[PDB]
């Protein structure tokens, strides 16, 4: 304690200044204090004072029960000594990561059938924070999978390993501003549908992966 | 007249041809009865090269046509992103107002060019500017039912 | 008819707080809106040095209260930064823009918060300062006050809305 | 008005300690303070108190309207609490950068032309803060044109064979200058040469005429 021993307030030495979390988890940011009597605490997000409700508790530990992407921001905590009114403050940057989200539904419950010979484009609209560091396409012959997420295929083939499937090309990524966010639009072109298959796009980023399975069943309607 | 030929060459994207007119003394700030200059026409049709050539040869980046449209207005309304960036680089007034009070941000919002709206905003577009009907770009996004546009603008609102 | 030198004299008379000299220069037709190579007007200098009476005299004779110099500073910027409270109030009384931005995006509220002038901050706030305004580094006045360890100021820097 | 608390004085945590500027710019060094009542501020350079004039204002913010190289140095600001008379001091180092200047001396010669076929040297003496990180040479014939097109001296086709010596450093005006020398191997073609010097804060250049002549008393 300080040589002059009088009521005081200070932060504990271990205070973080960056905190990382993933969408959905509980976040805890402790305001560690030294001094006497126990200080009064107040939290601010980007300068706006926080009040406690069922979503967030702003006490000695700032607790966000289920962090969301909109919770990213700079949190300032101000400690006040209740006797002397001396104050200390500390800023914590909270960054909320998002594992890759694919907009198109992965639902094979009705199976998509295509006429023999047609050209079709499969698409994956991918959002992740940080952005995905790769987006890969995979495929499999329909016979080696189930139809009935039933993890339909036990093995997947890279679209580089295209022998025996449909003629396919992966287009360059495009980008779209959706819900205010830069989303990556990944497209696979099936040139002439002659082989029944399942296709999968997979996105990976720092905190997770996401995938979408697409059924590509081929039939020849006649007359 | 050489100026008339230059206007149409810029409109028609005749990249190699405008250069011949340029060496022959054609007026880069020639205008027609619409008030269109060659820069208006090159930017409106997204001819990135020609826009560059005109700008380097003294084309007036902030010329108003008969209705108050500046080249940046036209490039914004038609979705020519790279052209919009080059106009802004050469000093286009991001908040130029046409006869209706519309800024480039207004025109891009009404059509729905989200990326153009984003570029205008980070180059100082005034999100609060009202046209002569009292409409902001946000108002336009509500009027058009454009939720993706609203979400870009809402943050800066 | 006109004395071009008179404007240059009026700038320095206003800077040096030479009340009687300002009075003589104006009576001889000196231009209250003269500017120098910094973009300073007489009102800039009188306000910057807190020469209250001269500030009043120039304002009363048509000095542009919202003139901005070569770096985007308005007389309100200079007076707020220097802690000249009474000058700040008369500028605001004559229609100074409390949320004028300099070339780095700073408002008078940013400038006063960074120096640490609490009373100036209070006056700016009660006259419509935008607490949410960000400079070009993305800092609000609140952010700036916390960077300085000034928690008393941070508690002041809260919207009156 | 703010509630009056016990008197104190301190610098704000964001008080600067290094400031960088370029010759000619306005410099602003604010004395950020905490305390009550607002402190008296005083600025010192070389132990002498600074007074305000039309070139410099020494108030809560030290403002130099047009900084010069000679303004470089350590400035001390002292906060004095007007009630308690307690004092605090803080030193700011001001560094002023200078865009390159090419010495007029050692560039101007007493020679109108140089004899055909001889070796000759052009020299470019540069003063800059910080020292220039590159010095480039260019050339052009007068006939092929203050010119819109310049060629790099690596290209010998229409010009002279040339080599650039590595930069050397010399104290000439009481200041450390960088010296770039261009070696014309055999003066065979009249030309214009340009040395251009670049540093962190700007560029500077000088054009030299190089006339070649076959008149001689041999
Ligand atoms: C519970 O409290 C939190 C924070 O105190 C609220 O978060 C606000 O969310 C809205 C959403 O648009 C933001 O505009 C506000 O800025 C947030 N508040 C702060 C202080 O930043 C949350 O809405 C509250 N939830 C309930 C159900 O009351
Ligand atoms: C479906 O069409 C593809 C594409 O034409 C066929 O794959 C080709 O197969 C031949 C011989 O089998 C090869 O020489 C080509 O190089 C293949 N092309 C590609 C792009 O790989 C495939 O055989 C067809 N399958 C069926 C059942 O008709
Ligand atoms: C969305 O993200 C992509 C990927 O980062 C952006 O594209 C990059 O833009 C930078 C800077 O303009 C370029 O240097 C890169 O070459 C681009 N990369 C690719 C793969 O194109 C894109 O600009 C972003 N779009 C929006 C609207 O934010
Ligand atoms: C939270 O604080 C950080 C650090 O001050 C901010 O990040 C800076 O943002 C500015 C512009 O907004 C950038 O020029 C800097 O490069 C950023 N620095 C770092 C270290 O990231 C961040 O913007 C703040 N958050 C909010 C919501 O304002
Ligand atoms: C403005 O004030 C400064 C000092 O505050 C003056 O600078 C001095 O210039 C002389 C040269 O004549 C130097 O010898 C001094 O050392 C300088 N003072 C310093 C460096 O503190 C400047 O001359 C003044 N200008 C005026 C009065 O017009
Ligand atoms: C300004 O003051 C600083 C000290 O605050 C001087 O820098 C010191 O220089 C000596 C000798 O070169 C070193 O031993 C110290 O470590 C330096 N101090 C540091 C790095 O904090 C500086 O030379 C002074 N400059 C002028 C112009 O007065
Ligand atoms: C003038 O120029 C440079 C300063 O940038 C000095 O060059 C340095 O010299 C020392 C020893 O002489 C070397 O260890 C460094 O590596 C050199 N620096 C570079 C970038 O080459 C030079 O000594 C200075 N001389 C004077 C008298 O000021
Ligand atoms: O790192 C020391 C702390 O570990 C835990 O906190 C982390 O894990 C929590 C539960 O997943 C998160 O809510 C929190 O944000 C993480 O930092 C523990 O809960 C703390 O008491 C420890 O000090
Ligand atoms: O001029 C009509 C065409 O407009 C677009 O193409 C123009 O704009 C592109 C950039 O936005 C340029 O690369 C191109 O040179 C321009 O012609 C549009 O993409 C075309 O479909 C239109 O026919
Ligand atoms: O004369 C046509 C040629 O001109 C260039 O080459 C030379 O021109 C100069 C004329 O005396 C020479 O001194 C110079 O050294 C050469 O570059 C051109 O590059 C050649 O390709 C032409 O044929
Ligand atoms: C070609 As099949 C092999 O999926 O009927
Ligand atoms: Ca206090
Ligand atoms: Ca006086
Ligand atoms: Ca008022
Ligand atoms: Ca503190
Ligand atoms: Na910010």
């Amino acid at each position: 304690a300080p040589l002059a021993e009088k009521p005081f307030v200070a932060f504990g030495s271990g205070m973080e200044s960056l905190v990382e979390a993933t969408v959905g988890e509980r976040v805890r940011i402790p305001a560690k204090y030294l001094g006497y009597p126990p200080p009064e605490i107040k939290w601010y997000k980007n300068g706006i004072p926080l009040e406690s409700n069922h979503t967030i508790k702003a006490g000695h530990v700032l607790t966000i029960m289920e962090v969301s992407e909109r919770d990213t921001g700079n949190y300032t905590v101000i400690l006040t000594n209740p006797i002397s009114k001396e104050k200390q403050s500390h800023v914590v940057s909270l960054v909320v990561y998002v594992p890759p989200q694919i907009g198109e539904k992965s639902l094979i419950s009705p199976v998509d059938s295509y006429q023999y010979g047609t050209t079709q484009t499969l698409t994956c609209t991918v959002y992740a924070i940080p952005p995905p560091h790769h987006i890969h396409w995979y495929w499999q012959l329909e016979e080696e999978c189930a139809n009935e997420n039933p993890y339909p295929c036990e093995e997947w083939r890279s679209v580089e390993d295209f022998q025996g499937g449909n003629k396919i090309e992966v287009n360059k990524n495009q980008f779209a501003l959706i819900e205010g966010k830069n989303k990556t639009v990944s497209t696979l072109v099936i040139q002439a549908a002659n082989v029944s298959a399942l296709y999968k796009c997979e996105a990976v980023n720092k905190v997770g992966r996401g995938e979408r399975v697409i059924s590509f069943h081929v039939t020849r309607h006649h007359h | 007249d050489l100026g008339k030929k230059l206007l149409e060459a810029a409109r028609a994207g005749q990249d190699d041809e405008v250069r011949i007119l340029m060496a022959n003394g054609a007026d880069v700030n020639a205008h027609d009865q619409n008030g269109f200059t060659p820069l208006h026409l090159a930017a409106w049709y997204g001819h990135l090269e020609i826009v560059g050539v005109l700008l380097k040869n003294g084309a007036d980046v902030n010329a108003f046509d008969k209705y108050g449209f500046t080249p940046l207005h036209l490039a914004a309304e038609e979705g020519h992103l790279e052209v919009v960036e080059v106009l802004l680089k050469y000093g286009a007034d991001v908040n130029a107002k046409d006869e209706h009070g519309s800024t480039p941000l207004h025109l891009a919002a009404d059509i729905g060019h989200l990326e153009i709206v984003e570029v205008l905003l980070k180059n100082g577009a005034d999100v609060n500017a009202q046209d002569k009907f009292g409409k902001t770009a946000f108002d336009i996004s509500i009027d058009n039912g454009n939720e993706d546009l609203a979400e870009i603008l809402q943050k800066l609102n």
